[PDB]
Order: C-alpha cells, then sequence, then structure tokens
C-alpha cells in the first residue's frame, strides 16, 4: 500500500481533477446572469451552484480523513487546511437557523432606510438621496439632521440584532479552536515556515498598532490643515483647538474626506489635468481605451491578452434590450477565460478604471497553473493594491504626455504638485485612522474587552482620541453608530482597507528604484522598462502557495509592512503643511 | 520535372489549427501564382527570403502547412507572441526560409467546403497534486493532446481526459467567407535542387 502522503496525494490529484470541470460552470453560469438579467439565467445560476456547494460539501467531508499533522511538505498541507474548515457547521440546527435569520434582518434594516425631516415632512429620502444630500451641502442644520436620523432610525434598530450577532458569532468561533471573531479574522494573515517568515494571529494587532504610530504625524498635520479651512467655512463652529464635528467631513460617515477638495483647496488658480476633451476630439472609444492599456501593460514585460478577451467581454453598455450591471468587474472563469465587464464611457475617470481592472487580469493570468485552492493573492489585500500600484504610473504628466493626449509644452510648476498631492492624502491618508479605529473597537468588542453597556461610551471616546473627531449630539447606550456602515451591519472584514495602503507604496517605492528613477517618488512612472515587470510577476506568480511574507520579500525586499515607503510619498505635502500650519498642531479630547 | 497537384489542398474541408495538414512535395515543378491567383491574399509576411525569390529559385524539396484560420486573429501566428497559439496549437520553425499567406477563399471556389465553427486549443496540460504542468509545442510539430481534442468539441471550453493529459478547446462560427493560412517552407540541398519553377 501507501502511506498517509501519498494518500493525501491521490485525493488532491482528484480533488484538481473535478473541480476545474465545475467551477467553469458555476463561474459561467453566473457571467450569463450579470450581463443579461432576468428570470430565466437566475435559476440555472442557483442550479450551477447547487451542483458546485455539493461536489465541495462531500470532499470536504472526505478531507477530514487525513491527519494534519502527518503532512511533511508545505503545499499539500496548505491544501488541506483549506479544505478541512468546519467553519459554520459547528453549532447545532436552531442556532444555524438563528444565525441565518439574523444576518439577512440586518441587511434588510440596512438596506430600507428612510428619514425625513424635522422640518415639513414630505421629503422622506432614501440611502442614495442621503448620501448625495451629505455630499454636496454646506448647510450646518441639514447635515445636522441626515446624520442624526440615519443613526437614529437604522442605528436604533441594529443594537438588538447585533447584541445576538456577536454572541452567536462568538460560539461559532469557538468550535473550531479559536478564541473570539475576532481571532477568526485575524487568522487570516496567519502563515508558517522557515526562519522569519512566520506570522501569527497575536502579532497583527501590534503590527498595525505600530504602523499606526509611525504614520501619526501626517495625519495630524493634515487634520490641522482641515480644521484651520474648515473654520473659515462654518464660522463660530469650530474650536480653534478642538476636534473636528462629525457631520462636516464630506459624507455620512467621515470615512472618505474627498469632499473636502473645494474648501481645503490649495493656491486656487491652477486648472486640474482633464484630458476628456483632447480624447474626445481624437475620437477615443472603449476599445481604443483597452487596447492602450494592453499597450501599457505589453511595455513592461507581461503578456498580452487572450483572444477570447475581445470576443466574450462586455466592454460598453448594450443597446439590444438587455439590462445589464455597471460595476466594473475583472473575471477569472476557469480554464483560460478571462473576461472584463465595464460599462465604458469616455471620460478620465473610465480610462483609469482600465488601467486597474487590467491589473486583476494579469495577476489571475499569471497563477493560473497552481491548484485550484491556491488560485488567489497572497493576502486579501494583494490583490487591490496590485492593481492600485499600476494606476500610479499612468496618471503622472510623465505618461499622459508621451501618450499624445497632453500637449508637449506643459507647466509642472510645484504649485501644480501640491494641488495634486493634497487631493491624494484626502483620498489616502484621511482614512487610515478611521479604518484603524473601526477595526479596532470591533476586535474589542468580540474579545469581551468592552461590555455592552459602555459600546457607545468606548466608541466615541476612541473616535476622540485616534480619528480626533467629536458627535454633534450626546448618543447614550441605546444606539449603535457602528452598525449604520455597510461593512458592519453585512458582516465584513475591515483591515483589507489598511493593511493595502501600506502594500501599494511599499510595492511603488521597490518598483521605482528598480526602474532607475531620478527624482521624488510621487513623479514615477514604470512604463518602458522590462526590469520592473520581472520583479513584479515573480511575486505575481505565487499565488497561495507560499507564506506573504516570502512573496513581499519576493518585491520590496523586506519581509515586514512598513510605513517609511508612504511616507517618502507625501513628502513635498509633508514639508508645505509645516510651513502653512505653524504649530496650531493637535487636539484636546473634548 | 513534372507538375505538384494542388488538388488535395483545393477539395475537403480545411482542418482547424491543431490538426494542420502538410503537403510535402519533391521533385517536381511548381507554378505558385497559379496557386495564389485563385485565392484573395491579405499578407505575404516572410522570413529570410522576399515573394520574388520565392517563386524563381530551385529547392531540394517544398512543404506547405494549410488550415482554417481567421484573418481577425492574424497578430498572434507572428514569430514571438506566447499566446494561446504558438504554445499550443502551432509554432512556426525558423531555421529555414518560409513565409506565411493568408487567403481569403472567394464564393467562386466551390470545390472548397466551408466547415461549421473555426476552432483552437486554450490549454493542454498535464495534472499533479501541485498544479497543472503546460506541455508546450515544438517548432513544427503537433501537440501532444490531438489523441484526444480529435474526438470534437460542441461548446466553448469543453475539456477531454484520458489518465492524466488534458485539452480544451474554444470554437466561434464562420461569417461570410472562408479564410485560411498557408505556411510554405523550403530548403536547399547541397548538390541537388530538383523543384524548379514551371518553365
Ligand atoms: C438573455 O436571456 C434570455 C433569457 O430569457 C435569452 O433568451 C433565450 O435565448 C435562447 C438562445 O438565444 C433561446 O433559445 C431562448 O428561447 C430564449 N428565451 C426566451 C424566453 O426568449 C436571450 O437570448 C439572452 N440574450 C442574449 C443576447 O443572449
Ligand atoms: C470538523 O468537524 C468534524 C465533525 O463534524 C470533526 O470530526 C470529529 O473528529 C473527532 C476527533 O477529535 C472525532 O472523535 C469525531 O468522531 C469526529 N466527528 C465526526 C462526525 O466525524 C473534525 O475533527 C473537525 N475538524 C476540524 C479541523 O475542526
Ligand atoms: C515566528 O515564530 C517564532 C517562534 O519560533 C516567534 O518567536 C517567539 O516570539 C514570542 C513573542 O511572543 C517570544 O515570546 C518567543 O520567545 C519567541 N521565540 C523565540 C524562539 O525567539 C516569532 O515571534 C514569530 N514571528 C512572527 C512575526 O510572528
Ligand atoms: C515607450 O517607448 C516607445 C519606444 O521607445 C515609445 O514609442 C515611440 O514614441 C515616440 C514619441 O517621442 C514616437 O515618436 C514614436 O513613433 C514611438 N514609436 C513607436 C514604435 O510607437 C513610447 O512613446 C514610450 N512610451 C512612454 C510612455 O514613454
Ligand atoms: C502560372 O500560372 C498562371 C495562371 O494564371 C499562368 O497564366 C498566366 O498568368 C499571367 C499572370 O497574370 C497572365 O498575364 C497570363 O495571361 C496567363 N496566361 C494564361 C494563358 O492564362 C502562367 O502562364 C503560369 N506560369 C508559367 C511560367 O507558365
Ligand atoms: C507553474 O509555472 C511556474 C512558472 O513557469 C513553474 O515555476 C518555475 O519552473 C521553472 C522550470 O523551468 C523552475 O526552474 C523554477 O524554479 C520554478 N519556480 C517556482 C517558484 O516554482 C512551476 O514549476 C509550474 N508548476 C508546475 C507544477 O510545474
Ligand atoms: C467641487 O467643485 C467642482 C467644480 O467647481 C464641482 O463640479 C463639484 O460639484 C464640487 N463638489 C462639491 C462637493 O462641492
Ligand atoms: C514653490 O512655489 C512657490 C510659489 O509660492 C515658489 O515661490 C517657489 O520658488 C517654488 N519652489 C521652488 C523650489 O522653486
Ligand atoms: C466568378 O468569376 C467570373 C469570371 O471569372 C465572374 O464574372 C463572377 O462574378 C464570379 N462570381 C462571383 C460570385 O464572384
Amino acid at each position: 500500500q501507501y502511506t498517509t502522503e501519498e494518500e493525501a496525494r491521490r485525493f488532491l490529484v482528484k480533488f484538481n481533477h473535478e473541480a476545474e470541470n465545475l467551477s467553469h460552470e458555476s463561474a459561467l453560469a453566473s457571467w450569463d446572469y450579470n450581463t443579461n438579467i432576468t428570470d430565466e439565467n437566475a435559476k440555472k445560476m442557483n442550479e450551477a451552484d447547487n451542483k458546485w456547494s455539493d461536489f465541495y460539501k462531500e470532499q470536504s467531508k472526505i478531507a477530514q480523513g487525513f491527519p494534519l499533522q502527518e503532512i511533511k511538505d508545505p503545499i499539500i498541507k496548505l491544501q488541506l487546511q483549506i479544505l478541512q474548515q468546519n467553519g459554520s457547521s459547528v453549532l447545532t440546527a436552531e442556532k444555524r437557523k438563528r444565525l441565518s435569520t439574523i444576518l439577512t434582518t440586518m441587511s434588510t434594516i440596512y438596506s430600507t432606510g428612510k428619514v425625513c425631516n424635522p422640518n415639513n415632512p414630505q421629503q422622506c429620502f432614501t440611502l442614495s438621496g442621503l448620501e448625495d444630500i451629505m455630499e454636496k451641502s454646506k448647510d450646518y442644520h441639514e447635515r445636522l439632521w441626515v446624520w442624526e436620523g440615519w443613526r437614529s432610525e437604522v442605528g436604533k434598530q441594529l443594537r438588538p440584532l447585533y447584541e445576538e450577532y456577536v454572541e452567536l458569532k462568538n460560539e461559532m468561533a469557538r468550535g473550531n479552536n479559536y478564541k473570539d471573531y475576532g481571532d477568526y479574522w485575524r487568522g487570516d494573515y496567519e502563515t508558517e515556515g522557515e526562519k522569519g517568515y512566520n506570522y501569527s494571529r497575536n502579532y497583527l494587532m501590534e503590527d498595525v498598532d505600530r504602523i499606526f504610530l509611525e504614520i501619526k504625524p501626517l495625519y495630524e498635520q493634515l487634520h490641522a490643515y482641515v480644521r484651520a479651512k474648515l473654520m473659515k467655512a462654518y464660522p463660530s463652529h469650530i474650536s480653534p483647538t478642538g476636534c473636528l464635528p462629525a457631520h462636516l467631513l464630506g459624507d455620512m460617515w467621515g470615512r472618505f474626506w474627498t469632499n473636502l477638495y473645494n474648501l481645503t483647496v490649495p493656491l486656487e488658480k491652477e486648472p486640474n489635468i482633464d484630458v476628456t476633451d483632447t480624447m474626445k476630439k481624437q475620437s477615443w472609444d472603449a476599445e481604443k481605451i483597452f487596447k492602450e492599456a494592453e499597450k501599457f501593460y505589453s511595455s513592461v514585460g507581461l503578456p498580452n491578452m487572450t483572444p477570447g478577451f475581445w470576443r466574450d467581454s462586455m466592454l460598453t453598455e448594450p443597446s439590444d434590450g438587455r439590462q445589464v450591471v455597471c460595476h466594473p468587474t475583472a473575471w477569472d472563469l476557469g480554464k483560460n477565460d478571462f473576461r472584463i465587464k465595464m460599462c465604458t464611457k469616455v471620460t478620465m475617470d473610465d480610462f483609469l478604471t482600465a488601467h486597474h481592472e487590467m491589473g486583476h487580469i494579469q495577476y489571475d493570468m499569471a497563477y493560473a497553473n497552481q491548484s485550484y485552492l491556491l488560485r488567489n493573492g497572497a493576502n486579501e489585500g494583494f490583490h487591490e493594491a496590485v492593481g492600485e500600484v499600476m494606476s500610479l504610473s499612468v496618471a503622472t504628466p510623465k505618461h499622459l504626455k508621451g501618450m499624445g493626449l497632453l500637449p508637449s509644452d506643459f507647466s509642472e510648476n510645484n504649485e501644480t504638485e501640491i494641488n495634486f498631492l493634497l487631493k491624494q492624502a484626502l483620498t489616502i491618508v484621511g482614512t487610515l485612522p478611521f479604518t484603524y479605529m473601526l477595526e479596532k473597537w470591533r476586535w474589542m468588542v468580540f474579545e469581551g474587552k468592552i461590555p455592552k453597556e459602555q459600546w457607545m461610551e468606548k466608541w466615541w471616546e476612541m473616535k476622540r482620541e485616534i480619528v480626533g473627531v467629536v458627535e454633534p449630539l450626546p448618543h447614550d447606550e441605546t444606539y449603535c453608530d457602528p452598525a449604520s456602515l455597510f461593512h458592519v451591519a453585512n458582516d465584513y472584514s475591515f483591515i483589507r482597507y489598511f493593511t493595502r495602503t501600506i502594500l501599494e507604496f511599499q510595492f511603488q517605492e521597490a518598483l521605482c528604484r528598480t526602474a532607475k528613477h531620478q527624482g521624488p517618488l510621487h513623479k514615477c512612472d514604470i512604463s518602458n522598462s522590462t526590469e520592473a515587470g520581472k520583479k513584479l510577476n515573480d511575486m505575481l506568480k505565487l499565488g497561495k502557495s507560499t507564506p506573504w511574507t516570502y512573496a513581499l520579500e519576493k518585491i520590496a525586499e523586506t519581509k515586514e509592512m512598513d510605513a517609511k515607503p508612504l511616507l517618502n510619498y507625501f513628502n513635498p505635502l509633508f514639508r508645505w503643511l509645516k510651513e502653512q500650519n505653524g504649530n496650531s498642531v493637535g487636539w484636546s479630547v473634548d | 520535372t513534372q507538375e505538384c497537384d494542388f488538388t488535395p489542398m483545393l477539395t475537403g474541408t480545411p482542418p482547424p489549427i491543431y490538426n494542420f495538414k502538410r503537403l510535402v512535395f519533391t521533385n517536381c515543378n511548381y507554378n505558385l501564382t497559379k496557386l495564389l491567383s485563385l485565392f484573395q491574399v491579405s499578407e505575404f509576411s516572410c522570413h529570410q527570403v522576399s515573394p520574388s525569390s520565392l517563386a524563381t529559385g530551385c529547392y531540394s524539396s517544398l512543404t506547405v502547412d494549410y488550415f482554417a484560420y481567421s484573418t481577425d486573429m492574424s497578430s498572434y501566428l507572428q514569430p514571438g507572441s506566447a499566446g494561446a497559439i504558438v504554445q499550443f496549437n502551432y509554432k512556426q520553425d525558423f531555421s529555414n526560409p518560409t513565409c506565411r499567406v493568408l487567403a481569403t477563399v472567394p464564393q467562386n471556389l466551390t470545390t472548397i467546403t466551408k466547415p461549421s465553427n473555426y476552432a483552437y486549443l486554450t490549454e493542454c496540460y498535464k495534472t499533479s497534486a501541485y498544479g497543472k504542468n503546460y506541455l508546450y509545442n515544438a517548432p513544427g510539430a503537433y501537440t501532444p493532446c490531438l489523441s484526444l481534442a480529435s474526438r470534437g468539441f460542441s461548446t466553448k471550453y469543453q475539456s477531454h481526459s484520458d489518465g492524466e493529459l488534458t485539452t480544451t478547446g474554444y470554437i466561434y462560427p464562420v461569417t461570410g467567407n472562408l479564410q485560411m493560412a498557408f505556411i510554405i517552407s523550403v530548403q536547399y540541398g547541397t548538390d541537388t535542387n530538383s523543384v524548379c519553377p514551371m518553365q
């Protein structure tokens, strides 16, 4: 006979032979629905997904005949850890039914949200109306009503559901040999290997604390600048050394500070770079945009697209009567079938979302000869970071001038570089303390370090010590203000937006010093260099078969995440804000 | 000396690109302008030879590979372009003079029979417990997945397996007239060059 490892090899070969043939059916049945929405195409999708689930559950029941302590090879061990993985099938049937009812009741309460005025109540906006009220209103008494009404008509109902969701998810997580649900979420970044390449779940918290304490001074300077401009905007409402009110920061939750760009602008007499008119005068369409993106990706050494990409992709909105979803995605259907669904309009913003969306296809084309279970990025944040590190190289005037879009006589003074770095920072550095604070609060809630009588005493204390944001109205212990976000009511992890901004400037600062750049980092361009494509493709080809510290060493030559390449990008802005602000930096916790 | 016959190239159905048909000629007399006037030549890309010198010299042997191939995908047969074509279907040999003709077979040439779909292979590999072991082609040789691919593909991405070997096809229908592809390789003999132009 054979030993345990040869039985494991035979089982994994039998799984890999039948998984490829059955996953492409379930992916093509969903592609045929997302581009043609009828009721006949929403039934085949469910039948194919039921066939796939009934295959996967039987193979996962078979896979538990192998003890994990007998495998000596790393890749077979990695493919059996994913397959054994009991999941939520450790509770009883009543607990499972109750958890599946709670998880859809919360999403139903969030999705149907209606807020009317404390004035004349004939206006009752939906979610997409309140998101557009707070985006472009400069009134102190409109945004206060919208903020308080959304947090008292949605977050007031989710609290007795969240109080049971926490307990049921903790009981689900203490069945698979974890401690809380926070350990189940931090086990995404756990690897094992030789000396230096390992990573535990209890090291991620110390790592993100170290990175945030490294990154905080640039945020303090940016916060002081935004507060000094908002004091000019709304008079007699903001303290000259206090926190910012929560209902004035661009949108409903204060996640991105992008809509403060018309208020906190630098020296305004500089019209921006908008190549939309030059693109329309040269008669560009969707095919020309994707051909230019493929030329950019072939300039650095990555391969060209398949011939079944220009014939099956939905690169434009149809006109033969079909109803589609117009959110851009990149698909990885199976046996060398890569398609992109995108409603392309001829603009500058849809020229960057083609170089972004073809950055996922070039990643999925690189690990394509791995096993079935190991065809993913090395982390949950590796896949949307490699697509955003190559949208930084195409928005530079080094690239838009060599393509024929910008004229040859363009003026790159420093008053256009500051006006670009500020608009980058208001979307990139303004959302890191919010992400870190929300995930830290959820970890402390799931661990048991915040009892249920302090879920709002600790939310607005953390939001004043970390983010620097005060509340406009006193919220007592009957609201649930974190539960009125989309990722909290719909059960998603949020640290993948923090460990993705770090490993994007870590990628860019290593790709620009191997393309022999001379200057600041925000003017770099990795086009026309086949030496950067090799260092990129030596990371892209690994998939999920190696520990992600090894795949990070393959590009950045360091096996730890650090925020030193992020403060090298924004260094002109950090030198300019220290001259503009003076010594008004900081806030008092009140 | 004697006339070479092109009725092997001028009857039946032209096969797909992976199952290409070879037309090795030896010791006859050719007139390639008789051949290339029956078609609508849209490309005459040659290597280490000119189209004028292809129809004037005396060679020891003459080889023609012909298959059904749409002229849309004409940028994948170009030397050097690792794509699901030169890796799995047909890789041209470059240690010899060669020319690549792409035709547009007309309505009047009724002796050619139109097939149902065009076809190629998207992958041909051998499975393991560690991933996929791709089996790339050889210059001028057939794919090792030819005994599997000769069962017929009926839909897009329909695989076929026997043991460890796996292939995957891709078909799409024919619109308009037929388009072919002719790879014409010559070889120089040391003493006898008996494949001369027809005089
Ligand atoms: C969008 O989906 C509809 C499903 O209703 C498709 O309509 C079917 O198309 C197939 C083949 O074209 C026919 O055999 C069915 O009889 C059609 N059903 C109905 C109810 O008409 C439609 O073809 C799809 N659109 C496209 C562009 O393929
Ligand atoms: C996944 O759950 C199954 C139960 O559904 C576990 O299988 C049990 O394993 C123990 C060994 O400690 C046996 O004594 C039981 O008889 C098994 N139960 C069944 C129904 O087979 C399995 O160990 C779990 N695996 C993990 C990784 O949690
Ligand atoms: C990788 O694993 C090693 C274990 O060999 C970890 O080193 C231990 O770290 C703990 C920290 O709580 C110390 O108390 C131990 O003394 C360390 N062991 C040794 C032998 O030095 C190491 O921390 C792990 N690395 C990461 C990034 O998690
Ligand atoms: C990348 O390099 C290529 C070739 O070095 C550049 O293509 C040439 O660009 C010049 C512009 O001065 C044109 O006059 C030539 O006609 C182009 N040649 C070809 C074959 O297209 C390309 O512009 C470079 N791209 C970038 C972004 O630097
Ligand atoms: C090669 O085949 C052609 C077939 O078209 C023969 O025919 C001549 O082709 C030339 C080129 O267009 C015409 O100008 C003549 O009018 C054609 N003649 C006839 C009778 O049709 C050609 O003769 C052949 N070559 C040789 C050397 O015999
Ligand atoms: C999957 O493809 C990769 C890339 O070709 C293969 O990895 C390399 O293969 C070469 C063989 O020419 C070796 O010299 C390298 O050491 C390999 N690198 C790594 C990181 O493994 C890989 O072998 C292919 N998968 C299988 C199962 O063969
Ligand atoms: C910002 O200004 C631009 C142009 O002045 C305008 O189109 C846009 O609507 C403004 N946005 C906000 C949020 O005020
Ligand atoms: C930056 O812009 C200012 C305009 O306020 C200008 O005075 C200064 O000279 C510029 N910096 C350099 C290094 O030229
Ligand atoms: C076939 O050829 C003749 C002359 O050779 C021409 O008149 C006729 O139009 C052709 N038929 C078609 C369908 O092109």
